[PDB]
RNA sequence: GGAUGUGUCGUCGCAUAGACAGCCAGGAGGUUGGCUUAGAAGCAGCCACCCUUCAAAGAGUGCGUAAUAGCUCACUGGUC
């Protein structure tokens, strides 16, 4: 209908086909096409499969869309790396698990243009720092 | 609140407050300014007030205590035939005497929980911090 | 510190802001009066184990630890001070505030760092090398552990006038 | 109970290393943190505040949205 651009940061499930709560008219109310995102986003979830990969969408006008599909915050393949499916109630009164430092090389090698750090120690210590609110204790530290 | 068993009855008088004008049990402490009386509910008030504010749960020291029986005659009789039945109970708080001590919370929590406390009382009041060191 | 007067009549001061006074050497005892300002300053600086000097308006510097303070219960300011002029080698039974050190593991599971004795009556280091405070690590304590006067530390050459089993700083449960 | 009324004493802090305020720009990536939830993603309630870099930037404070997004500050630098 119109031409008034938009910069929309969102978040969407991987291999499904979103119902009413997420999208619908959540980014299509400016002006975009849905037919080639139900069949164009659910096909690259045949790449990385089963984790909440983040999505960003920029909208021009008419029926135009240009999206980017980032890196899944492995709060899915780490919750499993313990024993609980739904995360800890309170990270300091009830815990989850204890990942190895080598399961900190799949969050520090999938996030190459995300964890805007230079070194490996930094890019590990980042989401290892995330690995504290999840309610998890680190099999790491000095020495060992 | 109320007590257990006793004498029954009373009277009244004033002139400054004995002890204990010192900050024990806590880091922060609220102190009366007027020769009041204080009632069971008047203090249970501040109990429930501050105990709202501190959440779970602080550490709260009610340094005062109702021991005084105050009466009122049955409403509508001409005097004589008796002394009034025991209406309510009273702590005879005199000035400089300290009513509330708390800690296990910060300075802001003392200021505020004491503010809300003192907005429930017949007295102007001052809150402060320790140093009264004759005996801890 | 420094005074000027020592009579029985206090109109030389008071309004002019000085504190009623005594200080005894134990063979030498003297009444006097010392300006409020300085006394408050130093006494919160140095307190009940402070030790400080008395250069009377005459010229006779003295060695003074602070012994007893007595204050206007209403206005809540001090009006009088008892001193103890220190001797030499043997002193007295110093009163010293227990503190707490480190982020304790006792406050991570809902508990609280409660000092069941804010102040400690020890015995004698020597009246020139006195502990001002104390340092009781609390980290090892969980919820339900107390610290008796045995577990309390020492700096060497000192003894504890307090029963070695009564409770100083103990963690309390939540709510 | 409330008040930058107006005089007096005193505490505390801040800056000749650029201050309180005026205007200028970031106010960041993990991270919708986890819990909770019809959805809470800074912000309805329950335990916790960890890192990436930096001239600086804190699971942040308000208005907000059913929830988003979005607007201001805590700090940071130019100015005076």
């Amino acid at each position: 209908m119109r031409r008034v651009a938009g910069i929309v940061k969102l978040q969407l499930p991987a291999g499904k086909a979103t119902p009413a709560p997420p999208v619908g008219p959540a980014l299509g109310q400016y002006g975009a096409n849905i037919m080639e995102f139900t069949k164009a986003f659910n096909a690259q979830t045949a790449d990385k499969g089963d984790a909440i990969i983040p999505v960003e969408i920029t909208i021009y006008a008419d029926r135009s869309f240009t999206f980017i599909t980032k890196t899944p915050p492995m709060s899915y393949l780490i919750r499993k790396a313990a024993g609980i499916g739904k995360g800890s109630s309170t990270p300091n009164k009830a815990k989850v698990g204890k990942l190895n430092w080598d399961q900190v090389l799949e969050i520090a090698k999938t996030k190459m243009p995300d964890l805007n750090a230079g070194s490996v120690e930094a890019a590990a210590n980042t989401v290892a720092g995330t690995a504290r609110s999840m309610g998890v204790t680190v099999e790491g530290g000095p020495n060992a | 609140k109320r007590t257990k068993f006793r004498k029954q009855f009373r009277g009244r008088m004033t002139g400054d407050a004995k002890g204990g004008d010192y900050v024990a049990f806590g880091d922060y402490g609220l102190i009366a300014m007027e020769p009041a009386w204080i009632k069971s509910n008047q203090i249970e008030a501040c109990r429930i007030v501050m105990s709202r504010h501190f959440r779970r749960g602080g550490k709260i020291y009610i340094r005062i205590f109702p021991d005084k029986p105050v009466t009122k005659k049955p409403a509508e009789t001409r005097m004589g035939k008796g002394k009034g039945a025991v209406e309510y109970w009273v702590s005879v708080v005199k000035p400089g005497r300290v009513m509330f001590e708390v800690a296990g919370v910060t300075e802001e929590q003392a200021k505020e929980a004491f503010r809300l406390a003192g907005h429930k009382l017949p007295i102007q009041t001052k809150m402060v911090k320790r140093e009264v060191y004759d005996e801890a | 510190m420094e005074l000027t007067a020592k009579p029985r009549t206090p109109k030389q001061k008071l309004d002019e802001s000085m504190i009623a006074a005594v200080a005894y050497n134990k063979e030498n005892n003297v009444s006097f009066a010392l300006d409020r300002k300085a006394f408050d300053r130093a006494f919160r600086q140095q307190s009940t184990t402070g030790l400080f000097d008395i250069t009377v308006e005459g010229g006779e510097t003295f060695p003074a630890l602070v012994k007893a303070v007595q204050m206007d219960k209403r206005k809540r300011a001090p009006i009088h001070v008892d001193f103890y002029m220190v001797t030499y080698g043997e002193p007295v039974e110093v009163s010293v505030p227990v503190h707490t050190t480190g982020r304790s593991q006792g406050e991570v599971q809902g508990g609280l760092v409660d000092i069941v004795v804010h102040n400690l009556q020890i015995v004698a280091p020597g009246p020139r090398r006195i502990p001002q405070e104390l340092v009781v690590d609390v980290t090892k304590m969980n919820i339900g552990d107390h610290i008796t006067a045995g577990d309390i530390k020492l700096p060497e050459g000192c003894t504890l006038a307090a029963d070695p089993e009564l409770t100083v700083v103990s963690v309390l449960p939540p709510r």
